[PDB]
């Protein structure tokens, strides 16, 4: 359109558009609240790190507002400006309250976008990677579920000057791309959004909120901890089938299996932060440890009785324990799993 | 130094050329073939990457010639299938440094073979 | 005037009045950006992070009418500190995690003008790109890692990307060296993607990486196989040697548990069983089943001529039944994950 | 009425000719800088690094007579670039190791003027600070370590620091949580320090941390106790089963030396013995003697009722003396 | 003569009208850039990364007619920030994984101007350079690592690199002391390299690293050798002691694989078998056979009084064959990798 | 009242026509930079990486006659935004591996100007530097880790450095400065040097910090476990020789324990290529543990596999004495080094 004089008239409006203009002040500082509209497009959620109680999210972060000074008239209705002008035009200072560390990616000029509408409406967009602090509790460790929040709002301007509203309406604003989800261990159940007003040492501020709901997939700890523990218990109970006169044999089973439980009890150290209280899994380890430890003490008393009291009918204990231990460990599983899979 | 020799020349049909290398070949992970005919500049033919197996060829021979290797015997084989009269040339074997430039240009290749001949 | 002064006056005349805020041929048809890549190396590939690191020479090539000049036949090669004063496409990599432009001596950039206004522009970049990997067939797997290239600011009404030279637009793939992998092939794509703010052009570079099995044969499978074969020694030692039959039996089971649990720290937490995990679990069942075999030889021998005859019959079969069953299991495993 | 034009020329008039190179009231009495802190959270506390990571909102107040606009009633806020054009105090944290101001969307700074000239200047800071730890009581220890706030370039006769509102100047300390520790107390202090170049003002923020014993009971002590109790099974397996009396005892001895490594490879190489080192060495001795008892009885027996005699006391002496050791251990570290 | 004001108005007439954007004698013959290096230290060499870290001082010389001055006897030394206002050759290191100029106090740059226009420009650098290695002889290997120096933008029509003083152009290499390696030799190169865009000048610095064997004697060989010797003790214990000879043998199997695991992290996951892998697996086979020997003896003693002699006979020959075979194997191993 | 503005028309009267590209007294005289260091904290030392870290206030002073002035006050401090516009020396650390010049709320830099033109210029640094450690004496070794710094561009013909107070009272360590978890900072020495390089001859400042290692950690970490492993291999001599498996187990299990400990100790150190005073201990403890097994291998052959009980009765006495003699000599020779 008008390509002969195009490149000249636009630069002749775009510079006259912002002389006298200065970015130090809000649009409509004295008269009005600056009503910013915001939106988020999650390119990839995750991963999540329990041992630091934080998670990573990669998002296109979108914003919009009306700046009266930048209203203009020209032979087209929307201007795709180069992103450098974002340094000269005023922009809100939205920051994420939960961010531990974040990056505004910077290949080949910043991943930053700016557009002017004819009526002065800005649209300002950028790409971020946010490492956000997620509070989380671990009573139900291998079967727990979390709500990790993302909260953002103004820093310098209080509630009296700047406010935020979700663009499309709250429930239709934030979007997750299913082609890019990056969770390996967790599985995202859903997301929800809202708003809040908070008061701090410097006045009130308005906070947008987004909660992502997460649930753990149990499959890893099955093949990592439960099967080794469950079967170490069974391995220890094999002792009951060997004859009581094989003292060296009946001993090394229990001693070795308790050592296995000791190693597996320690092995959980790598999968958690140094929580101040026992998880549900720790109870499972404790019960497996109890049975394995008891299975060794079973032989200790039999070997004592059979030859400290060589008129005792002590073979009864081999006959009894050989069926009692499998049953008691069996009903334990139906008490443990049913307590938490329904929870 | 890394020392190279050639074998397999002949006349049309198809031929198989081979290049054998000895010495510190690990410093020269890529080897290629270059051909020359009277009254013309030296052309590129193809290349092979040791232990990788990846290859690339010039358009004039794409899908007609293929190149392969034997890492234990330290030899590179060029299966010169489906000859044409325009292929008449000597076919030098050459080796390439790891950090030298593009494959298509002969000046990047350091050690060279004796220049076996083919006739068609 | 002079070959020095005349060039200086030309360059100043080009950039005086130039406006970096606007794309070339603003308001007209989109400015086509040709581009090509030369790969320097792939530094590493990590299951633990689901990412790979790529180092490359990255180049761009586009028309700009405002930069044409006349009377000079040379292709001007200006110093790289010009790049802060020209327009450049806002191209970026969508699946980038962390990455930078090398800055030794002087930040690695190049510019090369031409008389008719076409510009060539390039960088040397190291980029760590995310790559989702299907570990279910690990370590017999193959992975499709890609780099996704996109223009951020401008929609497809303003910018168009095209691989300059087509199939030859990416070079140096055969100088990629990785101990763990080898490239089967690389393939190029060109597309238009759509987001809520418009349609955007996309180019993609993809590698089909195939893993090398040599390490896992040498250090993962063989230790398990030898421990399994060791677990058959019990069938040849006398049934009366209860202490030796046991101590070795629980040692092999203990070792198998150690191998299964302590290898997984080298690879990410995953909810589904991987192929090699199925193997180490499978071989584990054999050694435990062998230990249970002795337990019931001792049971029948002591607790229940049957005391001699039945114990001998079971022990004699195990010397051929276990090896046969293990070979059958091993054969099925190496046929399944290779053939289907 | 046309306020936008009026504030434009007002802000321009303030900055035009503003000489940044001088502190306020240069050559006169010192400028007072008030301070507030809001703790956002405390991240990992590390023994192996002898440091802890802190994230906070950090706020500063002072008067600059050169900025006292009069025609506008607003508590005028300005964009974050203005902080590079006004004067600011050069506060620094003396005992920090690695730290940075956040740049999530724009570098997190707040500038807010007032008609009377007071400037309120704030930052959002993440800082990793050195925190020297006395681990001789570990893991039953209480650690005291601080953040030292100081001015670098100006002596005490040019700037004076003071906490705003006294003991209420810091907030969020009741909100933060750690898995390894809990906050017992926090104190605020102000004082001078003297270097060869002059007297400098300082503020000090201190925390007293008490470790959560609940973790180490599960992870370190209970495995040690159970291994020790398991070794006593040797005293009920009698002295005919030589293969069992040794294999049982030697395995426990091997375990006791083993489990030290898993902790000490994730813990600094300090020379003095920690509390667990006292306990693990104590348990090691009990486990070691539990094996040496068998090596003794064989010399008595293979050289006889004396063997059964030593065995029958040993079944009760070890549990009794170990219980006494356990009682004295917690009595020493917990109650005294 | 050399009053302060006179120097200022001399330098300012060099900079005023100067253009950073154009190389010296643009359009004319190439600029001859002389290189010169002083190696301060080699921080480390790492196989798992296939890299080595290098710290050095780096200098460059060239003539720029525009910077010649007269009337001042001095070789002027200027504040380093003049570097931002002059032209400098855009040399860069090809095979670096990460590099940075040291920034203590002020960025470590130097510029010195001679009367005839000869600029001397230098800076202090720490660079992590990639160097993949031939691990086919790991404990007894001999590596070649290099630093490739090249100009990014300008072709051979504009710039020529050359080593100042030839063999003397790099210093301090003989003063380096690595713990694991010794610098056998270093050698220099100058050559052209041609890309699609033209011919580019290059220099390169190369080292040859030969490993100090002393480390492996302490941590790898003696521990494994003496375990192998320990495993032979089974041959001297009476063959009726089943509970002992089996326990002795299996414990050495555990100890042998224990050494292997503590060699899991020190090396990259390379496909082909390394010399250390060959030796450790060789010892594992000796231990494995030394354990199977008892099973063969125990089976024969009880698969029946002449068998009392058969068990003694097999022990007597195993008493000799195993130590003899191991010595022969060990002798072949060392003489193979030393001579071949 | 006017103190806030009479200054500005003085300072701008100094900066107009000023040229920071040229050092003071370029034509007439050698610039002399006085300097001293205040080590606010030292350590840690990472011997596994051949380095140590130090945190210092680094201070400098010189005269620039172009900044001489007269006004209402004798000396004045200045904001760091001015520090860029005035010439400052290019001092750098010759053996600095990595370092941080601190920003927090401002750059941590100080500049104060006297009316004589004398400047004082100060900054806070964290420095990690290479140290030439010999580790032949690992368990009871000592170091002299240096810190060397001097001008980069300017040779000795143009700028020279001197310690501010001249004597050893120019390098100071804060009383609370120790972050050494594993050493004593026994003492320090300060010197001066000249060096010739390809860019001319230079003058260098040097400070050496003397370090000695704490033996306490390795006593409970490796020595005691080694000594106990020797004792475990030895207590087998009191068991019967008829019960084969007990004697066998003690032998092999202790050798396995020594193997772990031999690997464990050298898990530290930067992979040096020679045996340390630590290895000559573990090796001997290893030898006794090994010979304590060969002792049984001898007895069992002669008591079953044919009156050799003499060997068993002697091994309960000789091996203790030989181990005690070795231990006494070992500590006597290395501790009194
Ligand atoms: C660590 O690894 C390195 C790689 O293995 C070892 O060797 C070096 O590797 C580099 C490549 O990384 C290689 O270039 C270098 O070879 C020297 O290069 C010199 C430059 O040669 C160029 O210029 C010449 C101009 O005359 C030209 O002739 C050369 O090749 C062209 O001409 C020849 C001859 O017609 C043709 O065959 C060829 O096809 C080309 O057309 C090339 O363009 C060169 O100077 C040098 O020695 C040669 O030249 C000298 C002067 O004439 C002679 O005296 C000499 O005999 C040679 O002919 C080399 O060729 C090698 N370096 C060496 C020394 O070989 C590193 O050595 C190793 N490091 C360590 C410490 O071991
Ligand atoms: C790694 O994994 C990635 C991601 O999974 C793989 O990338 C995929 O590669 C394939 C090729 O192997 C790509 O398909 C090609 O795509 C292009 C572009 O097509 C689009 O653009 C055209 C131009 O505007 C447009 O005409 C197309 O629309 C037509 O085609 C679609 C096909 O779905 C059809 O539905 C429509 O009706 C139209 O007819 C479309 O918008 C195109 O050039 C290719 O076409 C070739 O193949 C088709 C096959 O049907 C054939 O009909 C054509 O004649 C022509 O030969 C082809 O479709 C695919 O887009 C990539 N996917 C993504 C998500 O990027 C990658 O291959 C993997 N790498 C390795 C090494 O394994
Ligand atoms: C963690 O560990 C650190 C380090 O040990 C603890 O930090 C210390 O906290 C205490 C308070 O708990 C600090 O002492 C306080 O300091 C102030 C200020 O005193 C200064 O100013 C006075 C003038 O206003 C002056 O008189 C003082 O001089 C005296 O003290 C110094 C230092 O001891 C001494 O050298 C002199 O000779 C004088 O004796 C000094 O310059 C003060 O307010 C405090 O109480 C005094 O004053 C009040 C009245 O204001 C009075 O009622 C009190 O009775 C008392 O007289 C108190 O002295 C100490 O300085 C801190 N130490 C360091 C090194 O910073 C920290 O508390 C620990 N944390 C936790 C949680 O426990
Ligand atoms: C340090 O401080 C100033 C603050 O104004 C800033 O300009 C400078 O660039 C910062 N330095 C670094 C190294 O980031």
């Amino acid at each position: 359109d008008e390509t002969n004089d195009n490149i000249t008239i636009f630069t002749r409006i775009l510079d006259g558009l912002l002389d006298g203009y200065d970015n130090r002040l809000r649009p409509g500082l004295g008269e009005r609240i600056t009503q910013v509209r915001t939106d988020i497009y999650v390119t990839s959620f995750g991963p999540v790190s329990d041992t630091e109680m934080e998670y990573t999210i990669d998002v296109f972060f979108r914003q919009s507002w009306k700046d009266e000074r930048l209203r203009f008239k020209g032979p087209m209705q929307r201007l795709p400006l180069n992103n450098l002008l974002a340094s000269k035009i005023w922009t809100p200072d939205t920051f994420f309250h939960n961010g531990k560390k974040s990056i505004a990616h910077n290949m080949t000029t910043p991943n930053k976008l700016l557009r002017l509408e004819d009526d002065g409406t800005l649209l300002y967009t950028m790409r971020l990677t946010i490492s956000a602090e997620c509070p989380m509790q671990l009573e139900d460790f291998p079967m727990d579920a979390h709500a990790c929040p993302l909260k953002f709002g103004s820093y310098a301007y209080p509630n009296s000057e700047v406010v935020y509203v979700w663009t499309n309406g709250s429930t239709k604003s934030v979007v997750v791309a299913e082609d890019g989800s990056r969770l390996n261990q967790y599985h995202l159940m859903g997301q929800t959004v809202g708003t809040e007003n908070i008061s701090t040492s410097t006045g009130e501020y308005t906070i947008m909120t987004a909660h992502f709901h997460l649930k753990r997939k149990i499959g890893y700890f099955v093949i990592q901890t439960y099967l080794p523990c469950i079967m170490t218990v069974i391995l220890s109970q094999v002792s009951f089938w060997l004859n009581r006169e094989s003292v060296p044999a009946r001993t090394v089973f229990g001693v070795t299996t308790v050592l296995t439980m000791t190693t597996l009890s320690i092995s959980a150290r790598n999968s958690l932060p140094k929580v101040a209280y026992a998880t549900a899994m720790d109870w499972f380890i404790a019960v497996c440890y109890a049975f394995v430890f008891s299975a060794l003490i079973e032989f200790a008393t039999v070997n004592y009785f059979t030859k400290s009291q060589p008129a005792a009918s002590i073979s009864k204990i081999d006959k009894m324990s050989r069926i009692v231990f499998p049953v008691l460990f069996g009903t334990f599983n139906l008490v443990y799993w049913a307590t938490y899979l329904n929870r | 130094q890394v020392q190279l020799v050639e074998s397999g020349g002949g006349l049309v049909g198809s031929l198989r050329l081979s290049c054998a290398a000895s010495g510190h070949t690990f410093n020269y992970p890529i080897m290629g073939w270059f051909r020359q005919a009277p009254g013309k500049e030296r052309e590129f033919v193809g290349a092979i990457s040791w232990s990788g197996g990846s290859t690339s060829y010039a358009d004039s021979v794409k899908d007609r010639f293929t190149i392969s290797r034997d890492n234990a015997k330290n030899t590179v084989y060029l299966e010169m299938n489906n000859l044409k009269p325009e292929d008449t040339a000597v076919y030098y074997c050459a080796a390439k440094g790891r950090y030298s430039g593009g494959l298509y240009y002969p000046t990047n290749y350091d050690y060279w073979g004796q220049g076996t001949q083919v006739t068609v | 005037p002079g070959n020095m002064s005349f060039v200086k006056e030309t360059v100043d005349k080009l950039l005086k009045g130039y406006d970096i805020r606007l794309r070339p041929d603003f308001g007209g048809p989109p400015v086509c950006v040709g581009m090509n890549i030369d790969i320097a190396s792939i530094d590493m590939v990590s299951e633990v992070n689901m990412d790979y690191t790529l180092t490359m020479y990255f180049q761009q090539y586009w028309r700009d009418k405002r930069l044409a000049y006349s009377g000079i036949p040379l292709n001007l090669t200006l110093d790289n500190r010009v790049a802060d004063q020209l327009w450049v496409p806002d191209t970026y990599f969508l699946n980038d995690k962390k990455s930078f432009v090398h800055g030794v001596t002087v930040k690695n950039r190049m510019i090369r003008l031409h008389p008719d206004g076409t510009v060539l522009y390039g960088l040397r970049i190291t980029t760590t790109a995310a790559c989702m990997m299907d570990l279910r067939r690990y370590p017999l797997d193959e992975q499709n890692c890609t780099l996704e290239i996109e223009s951020y600011g401008y929609t497809t009404d303003d910018i168009e990307f095209y691989w300059r030279g087509g199939d030859k637009a990416v070079t140096g793939v055969e100088r990629i060296e990785l101990p763990q992998f080898s490239i089967v092939e690389h393939r190029l794509v060109s597309r238009n993607v759509v987001f809520a703010t418009g349609a955007y052009p996309r180019l993609s570079l993809s590698f089909r990486l195939k893993r090398n099995i040599g390490y896992f044969i040498l250090q993962t499978y063989m230790p398990s196989i030898l421990i399994t074969i060791l677990s058959w020694v019990s069938f040849w030692i006398n049934y009366d040697a209860s202490a030796a039959r046991v101590a070795l039996g629980i040692t092999t089971v203990l070792t198998m548990t150690t191998i299964n649990t302590h290898l997984r720290e080298t690879l990410p937490k995953i909810p589904y069983v991987k192929a090699i995990d199925m193997y180490l679990m499978g071989c584990f069942v054999f050694v435990f089943l062998a230990l249970l075999e002795y337990a019931f030889v001792n049971y029948i021998f002591f607790s229940q001529e049957l005391y001699k005859g039945r114990a001998a019959a079971i022990d004699r079969w195990s010397r051929i039944v276990f090896p046969f069953t293990f070979s059958l299991f091993n054969l099925v495993y190496w046929l399944y994950y290779v053939n289907s």
